[PDB]
């Protein structure tokens, strides 16, 4: 039971895009589908719903008529075309599946909805023209057996950027800082990690920097000078 | 306390009917607002046993209980499979009482497909309730649902006022049969 | 359109206290509401379905109650693993429209721990690019009342650096901030010593980390 959202990227204001949510694990034709978006740093906002049979689909009023939602039970996937994207549509889009009961708890009952399986979600930053890849730089180590050294990705746009260490081998002590918006308009962040200084010269370390919107995968190793 | 649904299932001349503890198993009562409106101007109400408790010769009703219910409803019977076979039930009853009778019934929705086989054996089942003024055929739906009131199952109940002289029941699986009925006047 | 109002927005309690939040509605929504937990940077997770009923996988600490207008979500004993934002979703108009309410963020209060300070010089590959940037790094501390002052050749530089702090950790509930001071290659090679002075509550004396540009 896994959901995978795909189709995010940088869309110029006034353009169009299409999201792709693929289902895997559960019977897809027997459950409703729901898109939910989350503005950067803000709460969750609902987007759309689709019935089991692709003939009944409600909308979120604020974006009503802006874009349609379709599905294909054969290919086991859910679509979400987008048209005329405003600046307020820049958000992370989540794809979730939920069953629609009609339970009667209490005196009188209405419809009950509950989404239980959620996807990873694809960030859909919709702003003016920009698409600068990252420039990963290294950081040399210097306390009491503990040493720190982490790569820094600066002057990149847009978000996000995934930082893995040793191809995802080491995971404890990793600190990936949030992005910082520079003056020129390019994000920048640093990702460090602490390791025992005894194993500093023995085991090699290489950060895996991945920028999905720039199609640039840089994997540089941290070499202590 | 108990609501109209819980009172009729079992969890006075007056025109006034006064968030309680109702419905063990999660579900809904079809045409709930219509049944409450008929009980406002209730002149006489009484319960008389209908289809027999021991009538289920090839079906077991001693195992029909839910841990989220604490047992099962007293007015209805939860029929489970006996041994390793679930033969199609063909039970019918004709109203022999002079007053009007109210017969209810329910259909249980399983959690997943493995439970459907473990309880009612037959994969594709149905429940056909026939009367002099209705012709219904209910097919149970199977889907993974979030747990409500303890469990993830579901039960959809129905009802119909019966005139003197017949309700015909036919179900091949997932059927909550009635044991007692209500006679209204 | 149904309107949901959850309160309070922010929250802070020590590990082991009893935290509770409310989510009111502008219309009688019966018991048709849901609770969600979203870890920072992750996907929301179903916690409570229709007020009191629970979903598999949720620990026994969480519990919801309410009926009709406003409802309440209460945590038994708050654990450091429960640091997340908690939303409430409508369900009364499930066929037509459900409205998520502004979630109630939960933060953990701990004992003041001293930060581990580290300083990093600019990369040699960055000097070939044209610019220079030296970043100061702190790891595992509390609270966020840390003040980082950049000093170059015993001269406090101001307005030439930016700070970035990580979210509260899930295990030890400690912060980690980094102060990146970006300059030019011409201004970098003009001086030879760069320092990072840290003034924090958990330190009796302000810590200072310096180095030499050459060695
Ligand atoms: C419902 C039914 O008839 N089940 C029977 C069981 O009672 C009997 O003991 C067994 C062996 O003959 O065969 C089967």
């Amino acid at each position: 039971v896994q959901l995978v959202e795909s189709g995010g990227g940088l869309v110029q204001p006034g353009g169009s895009l299409r999201l792709s949510c693929a289902a895997s694990g559960f019977t897809f034709s027997t459950y409703w589908m729901t898109w939910v978006r989350q503005a950067p740093g803000k709460g969750l906002e609902w987007v759309a719903n689709i019935n089991q049979d692709g003939g009944e689909k409600y909308f979120v009023d604020s974006v009503k008529g802006r874009f349609t939602i379709s599905r294909d039970n054969a290919k086991n996937s859910l679509f979400l075309q987008m048209n005329t994207l405003r600046a307020e549509d820049t958000a992370v889009y989540y794809c979730a599946r939920g069953f629609l009961e009609r339970l009667l708890l209490g005196r009188q009952g209405a419809y009950y909805y509950g989404m239980d399986v959620w996807g990873q979600g694809t960030t859909v930053t919709v702003s003016s023209a920009s698409t600068k890849g990252p420039s990963v730089f290294p950081l040399a180590p210097s306390s009491g057996g503990t040493a720190a050294l982490g790569c820094l990705v600066k002057d990149y746009f847009p978000e996000p950027v995934t930082v893995s260490w040793n191809s995802g081998a080491l995971t404890s002590g990793v600190h990936t800082f949030p992005a910082v918006l520079q003056s020129s308009g390019l994000y920048s962040l640093s990702s460090v990690v602490t390791v025992p200084s005894s194993s500093l010269g023995t085991q090699t370390y290489i950060c895996n920097v991945n920028h999905k919107p720039s199609n640039t995968k840089v994997d540089k190793k941290v070499e202590p000078k | 306390d108990c609501s109209v649904a819980g009172w009729l299932l079992g969890n006075e001349w007056s025109y006034i009917v006064e968030p309680v503890n109702d419905l063990c198993y999660p579900g809904d009562f079809n045409d709930y607002e219509e049944l409450k409106h008929l009980l406002s101007r209730i002149n006489h109400f009484e319960k008389i046993q209908i289809i027999p408790k021991s009538s289920w010769s090839s079906h077991e009703a001693s195992l029909g209980v839910s841990s989220a219910c604490p047992s099962f409803f007293r007015n209805v019977v939860w029929l489970i499979k006996k041994n390793s076979t679930y033969p199609t039930i063909k039970r019918s009853y004709n109203n022999t009482n002079q007053e009007d009778l109210l017969v209810l019934w329910g259909i249980h929705h399983p959690n997943d497909a493995a439970e459907q086989t473990k309880l009612y054996q037959n994969p594709t089942t149905y429940i056909s309730v026939g009367t002099s003024t209705l012709n219904q055929r209910l097919v149970p739906r199977i889907a993974t649902r979030s747990k409500v009131n303890g469990q993830s199952g579901r039960m959809e109940f129905f009802w119909t006022i019966l005139k003197p002289n017949a309700i015909n029941f036919e179900s091949n699986g997932n059927f909550i049969a009635p044991e007692y009925a209500y006679k209204i006047v | 359109d149904i309107q949901m109002t959850q309160s309070p927005s922010s929250l802070s309690a020590s590990v082991g206290d009893r935290v509770s939040m409310t989510c009111r509605a502008s219309q009688i929504i019966s018991s048709s509401l849901n609770w969600y937990q979203q870890k920072p940077g992750k996907a929301p997770k179903l916690l409570i379905y229709a007020a009191s009923n629970l979903q598999s996988g949720v620990p026994s600490r969480f519990s919801g109650s309410g009926s009709g207008t406003d409802f309440t979500l209460t945590i038994s004993s708050l654990q450091p693993e429960d640091f997340a934002t908690y939303y409430c979703q409508q369900s009364y108009s499930t066929p037509p429209e459900l409205t998520f309410g502004g979630g109630t963020k939960v933060e953990i209060k701990r004992t003041v721990a001293a930060p581990s300070v580290f300083i990093f010089p600019p990369s040699d590959e960055q000097l070939k690019s044209g610019t220079a940037s030296v970043v100061c790094l702190l790891n595992n501390f509390y609270p966020r009342e840390a003040k980082v002052q950049w000093k170059v050749d015993n001269a406090l530089q101001s307005g030439n650096s930016q700070e970035s702090v990580t979210e509260q950790d899930s295990k030890d509930s400690t912060y980690s901030l980094s102060s990146t001071l970006t300059l030019s290659k011409a201004d970098y090679e003009k001086h030879k010593v760069y320092a990072c002075e840290v003034t924090h509550q958990g330190l009796s004396s302000p810590v200072t980390k310096s180095f030499n540009r050459g060695e």
